[PDB]
């Protein structure tokens, strides 16, 4: 079954199972396998592995990690991934003295949200955007990964699992305690993964919810019914919170030019219904140059 | 607004559209199993109507259980005495994929009165996504209502009921159903809805979103009225009894209409 695969080295452990670089001893090609063990006695195969699969068989865009194959015994489960050489999270720690070069952050958005936009058009929310699910190669793609925690939605869409989103990257439609939400929480994710490649800091690196939103208000303003209609009738919405008005985005992301300030800005509307979709974002003009470059590796 | 996706309704629609026909069931699967029937199934389905009451399941896990049990059963002969752990299977896949609390394993257990065991359930469980190759995010008559539901105006719950009613009442039948598209029986229920209810018909934005119009859903609705007609008469009651509940507006126990314009 796995005879044709030669083990490498492990690197790393997702949201489920354990992921390891191998090379198919007949055909040369280095892999990544998902190793999930399956509960064959209790409760069976997890249903964070029945979405990832379902999800990226369907799934096929150069901007979404590819599935290869998925073989089968009666103990294990072993996805089988084309392999890319690191994660954006290792990618920006390795370049935090050197910077990213501004065109490839630009590239590596543009090809996020070509990605994202896919997702969206085939009715899948990810919601776990973050920089260590973002996987790119050395020829200077960019591609979705990691599944897990993804879902297939209906239009409308219904309520779904609200402990969602790695904190950080949690849009604060889902903070607030929101019945709904939608495709918007994928785009915040990337506003703030954005941000990141721009400065190699969280853009919101909170300790708790409530420290979140204080984060998140303190730089964008605190939102009222002006800003985002509907806002101080949310579920977790605290009348008392601090009055911060918005935070320039010459402070915010200084090395971002104003087309970046904008696009950015729109990425993080509070209104959900105003944030702006990939779709959109694919046009704006921060993107009229875009490049493909390669990264220093 | 972004809960309905403007941007994505029209290439998600045109995406579903593509990938029913990619998860439908055979046809003619019925006649090529020696040992199962159409009446067999109808027990199946209306069993799994109660099991998705009892464990307050989204409506959407049901059909998906559904989905997933006909395509089976058009790559798999299987005998009258494991049709039940296909289907045990089917709705532990479902909920899944699907439900943000799903029962846990022992629950389908517990429902089977121990036909089964643990092992069969879960082995049943592997079986199935090997056959439908982990294929588990179909398009659901459900899903195309929902979408047409945004074309009302105002909204009319009675009608959103009543539609989700006539739906669920093709679950049972495989004839004739296994027939048509779930997109064609959620229009066909829809119009039948909405007819019954208010008085309007299919609407233009409609057909200008589907294609279909009120001559090619002809057929289906047809079967649909049928089956409105005589489902007081069903052998299977559950939906029935499930729609009369305040829950949905108790459309079960409207009257149907007699004749259409047609
Ligand atoms: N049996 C196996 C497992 C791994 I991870 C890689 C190769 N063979
Ligand atoms: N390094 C990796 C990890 C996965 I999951 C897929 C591809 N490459
Ligand atoms: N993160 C923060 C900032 C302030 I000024 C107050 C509270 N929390």
């Amino acid at each position: 079954s796995m005879e044709n695969f030669q083990k490498v080295e492990k690197i790393g452990e997702g949201t489920y199972g354990v992921v390891y670089k191998a090379r198919n001893k007949l055909t040369g090609e280095v892999v990544a396998l998902k190793k999930i063990r399956l509960d064959t006695e209790t409760e069976g195969v997890p249903s964070t592995a029945i979405r990832e699969i379902s999800l990226l068989k369907e799934l096929n865009h150069p901007n979404i990690v590819k599935l290869l194959d998925v073989i089968h015994t009666e103990n294990k489960l072993y996805l089988v991934f084309e392999f890319l050489h690191q994660d954006l999270k290792k990618f920006m720690d390795a370049s935090a003295l050197t910077g990213i070069p501004l065109p490839l952050i630009k590239s590596y958005l543009f090809q996020l949200l070509q990605g994202l936009a896919f997702c969206h058009s085939h009715r899948v929310l990810h919601r776990d955007l973050k920089p260590q699910n973002l996987l790119i190669n050395t020829e200077g793609a960019i591609k979705l990964a990691d599944f897990g925690l993804a879902r297939a939605f209906g239009v409308p869409v219904r309520t779904y699992t609200h402990e969602v989103v790695t904190l950080w990257y949690r849009a604060p439609e889902i903070l607030l305690g929101c019945k709904y939400y939608s495709t918007a929480v994928d785009i915040w994710s990337l506003g703030c993964i954005f941000a990141e490649m721009v400065t190699r800091r969280a853009l919101f690196p909170g300790d708790s919810e409530i420290d979140q939103l204080f984060r998140i208000f303190r730089t964008l303003g605190t939102p009222d019914e002006v800003v985002w209609p509907g806002v101080t009738s949310m579920p977790d919405y605290k009348p008392s919170f601090p009055k911060w008005a918005r935070q320039d985005f010459s402070k915010v992301v200084p090395p971002l030019d104003e087309d970046g300030r904008s696009l950015l800005s729109q990425m993080l509307h509070y209104d959900p219904n105003k944030r702006i979709s990939a779709k959109a974002a694919l046009a704006h003009p921060f993107f009229q140059d875009v490049t493909k470059p390669v990264p220093h590796l | 607004g972004v809960n309905e996706v403007p941007d994505y309704h029209e290439d998600i629609h045109t995406y579903l559209r593509e990938m029913e026909v990619k998860c439908k069931p055979k046809v003619g699967y019925m006649k090529k199993q020696p040992d199962i029937t159409n009446s067999m199934r109808a027990i199946l389905v209306d069993w799994l109507v109660e099991v998705g009451e009892e464990y307050k399941l989204q409506n959407e896990t049901l059909h998906l259980a559904v989905n997933y049990i006909d395509r089976f059963l058009s790559s798999m002969s299987v005998l009258r005495g494991k049709l039940q752990l296909v289907g045990t299977a089917a709705m532990l896949l479902a909920s899944k994929f699907e439900e943000i609390y799903p029962p846990e394993v022992a629950e389908f257990v517990y429902i089977t009165d121990d036909t089964y065991t643990k092992k069969q359930v879960l082995r049943m469980e592997h079986l199935v996504l090997k056959v439908l190759a982990f294929d588990l995010a179909a398009p659901t008559i459900n899903q195309f209502l929902t979408q047409y539901f945004l074309h009302q105006q105002p909204a009319n719950c009675k009608v959103e009921s009543l539609a989700m009613f006539l739906g669920e009442l093709s679950l049972i039948d495989a004839d004739p159903y296994l027939k048509y598209l779930p997109s064609v029986i959620a229009a066909a229920a829809f119009h039948l809805a909405l007819y019954t209810v208010t008085g309007q018909s299919w609407p233009e934005s409609l057909v200008q979103k589907t294609g279909y119009t009120l001559e090619t859903l002809k057929p289906c609705l047809l079967d649909l009225h049928q089956t409105y007609l005589r489902a007081p008469q069903h052998a299977q009651q559950s939906i029935r009894e499930k729609y009369k509940n305040s829950k949905y507006h108790g459309v079960s126990l409207l009257n149907p209409p007699e004749t259409l314009n047609v």
